């Protein structure tokens, strides 16, 4: 078909939310526990 | 089938290749004992490459020599069967060299010596045992095109004549692959599938199996099948008897208890880190896990109050604050926060509701489609 | 009985082992069948059976 | 080889360790495998009333 040359030019569905840089879940609920 | 590629190498390697966790000297014994074990002179080459090793020398041209004399006489043998056996014999000399291309580690002439055994045999089975060769080679290496190729193979082969062991096998490593990528889905429905029948213990014991199928079904199935499938599985409950963790884990789940359910989702989380099939998944494993213990006890409340939310998690009432404020964020969870008396309404969506909306959306896919089709056409 | 009305009589003996052998691979073609199953012990097993 | 009371003996502590492990269907056949074998032999009083 028409081509828009006018303008020059993980096998995964990865979500943004797995991108968040946080301590690891172990971590978080040890410290929770530890605090309350 | 024979372990070749012991899987549990690779296990251990790449539990070697992780910060915290480097020369513990346990790891590297059982893979040195292994690697000596088995003459894998190129695989320690490439280790020492990877992780910057002291090699020794010593060792190593021991290993070069046992390994190059291994291949002399391998070859001779080959080169004797063509010039006086037939093809029966000639393919036998031809797969003997490459299994042990495969014990030694040397991956592209392996893969080089099962393409020529496969293009020359013509037994059904002996063509299956060559796929399923490359398919464990392709687990053990990560190779994702090497992997898909084989397994569409396999498949073709099992639709031009296979029997019920193959293909339980060829389910056992679907599922392997589909853990792999990150297809709990599939995983869970070939694990489930295969679990009164496993005997692939070249890949893993039984114990392992049952684990993987445990956590998989957990993070892909819902209540009532988990309910049919695992918490009322025979030969499920039979290996929990002995395996006392992940019993608690999959019944915290499911009995509603949440303190324990998170403490044995930190557990698994840290077991599945160290995993290393499952190494690149533990994130998304533990994110998708706490939403689906916060909507299950969200799916029998109207109105939960945070405070009784954290208390029954196990928590303080700004880590569940955060957690669903991530989640509602994110879209994953039907309810709102009300933070100045600190409440947590749940607005999921009525029958009639959601089927209006389901009706918008692909009807709206449909009209588009049509949109574009008339336009095509119409002139 | 007669021929020319009954040309040709074709007997349809108990099959001998072999012929077992084959009507249980063609029963248990679709079958699940586990490895290390010897449908040809079977049929030795079956003496004198009929299909 | 002989001794089927002790082999109906044998096969329901299978059933019983089945039972014990949760895994029912495998307990229930190894039962009926036990109350096949007996129904061949002379069951006592009290091999009877274990597999009852």
């Amino acid at each position: 078909d028409d081509e828009f040359e006018e303008f020059p030019a993980h096998v995964w569905e990865d979500n943004w939310d797995d991108d968040n840089v946080e301590d690891d879940f172990s971590n978080q609920l040890r410290a929770e526990l530890e605090k309350h | 089938l024979p372990k070749n590629p012991d899987l549990r190498i690779a296990q251990l390697r790449f539990l070697l290749s992780l910060p915290e966790h480097r020369g513990d000297a346990a790891v590297r014994d059982e893979l040195m004992a292994a690697v000596r074990d088995n003459n894998m002179a190129p695989y320690y080459e490439a280790l020492c490459k990877s992780l910057d090793w002291q090699i020794d020398v010593d060792l190593l041209n021991k290993m070069k020599k046992a390994n190059e004399d291994e291949l002399k006489r391998l070859d001779e043998e080959l080169e004797d069967a063509e010039k006086n056996l037939g093809e029966s014999e000639i393919r036998d000399a031809m797969m003997a060299k490459a299994e042990y291309l495969c014990r030694i580690g040397d991956k592209e002439g392996a893969l080089t010596a099962f393409r020529k055994t496969y293009d020359k045999t013509v037994a059904l089975g002996h063509r299956l045992d060559i796929v399923f060769y490359l398919l464990r080679i392709g687990l053990f290496y990560m190779d994702n095109d090497l992997i898909t190729r084989n397994t569409e193979k396999a498949k073709s082969l099992i639709e031009e004549g296979g029997d019920w062991d193959r293909r339980n096998r060829l389910k056992v490593y679907q599922g392997l692959y589909c853990v792999a990528i990150r297809d709990f889905k599939q995983a869970a429905e070939l694990f489930l599938d295969t679990v009164s029948t496993f005997t692939s213990y070249e890949l893993m014991d039984y114990k392992t199996f049952v684990t993987y199928t445990v956590y998989v079904s957990m993070i892909a199935l819902e209540r009532p099948d988990l309910r049919e499938k695992v918490i009322k599985g025979a030969e499920i409950l039979e290996v929990l008897h002995s395996l006392p963790a992940v019993r608690q884990y999959l019944f915290s789940l499911y009995e509603c208890r949440y303190s324990v359910f998170f403490q044995s989702l930190a557990v698994v989380e840290q077991e599945m880190k160290k995993d290393w099939l499952f190494a690149p998944h533990y994130r998304y494993y533990v994110r998708e896990m706490r939403i689906h213990a916060y909507s299950q006890l969200l799916e029998s409340y109207r109105s939960l109050t945070l405070g009784y939310m954290a208390e029954a998690f196990g928590v303080g009432v700004e880590f569940i604050d955060q957690e669903l404020s991530r989640f509602i964020a994110a879209g994953r969870l039907h309810c709102k926060i009300d933070k100045v008396n600190e409440i947590v309404e749940t607005n999921r969506p009525d029958s009639k509701n959601w089927q209006y909306q389901e009706t918008i959306k692909k009807g709206d896919l449909l009209l588009n489609r049509v949109q574009k089709l008339s336009r095509v056409i119409n002139m | 009985l007669r021929p020319g009305r009954i040309d040709r009589k074709i007997e349809f003996p108990p099959p001998n082992e072999e012929a077992r052998l084959d009507i249980l691979k063609i029963h248990s073609r679709k079958m699940n069948l586990t490895r290390g199953i010897n449908l040809r012990k079977i049929a030795e097993l079956m003496p004198g059976a009929s299909g | 080889m002989d001794d089927k009371a002790l082999l109906v003996e044998v096969q329901l502590l299978e059933s019983k360790t089945y039972h014990a492990l949760s895994n029912l269907p495998k307990a229930r056949a190894a039962l009926t495998s036990a109350r096949t074998t007996a129904n061949a032999i002379y069951c006592p009083p009290k091999l009877q009333a274990t597999l009852d």
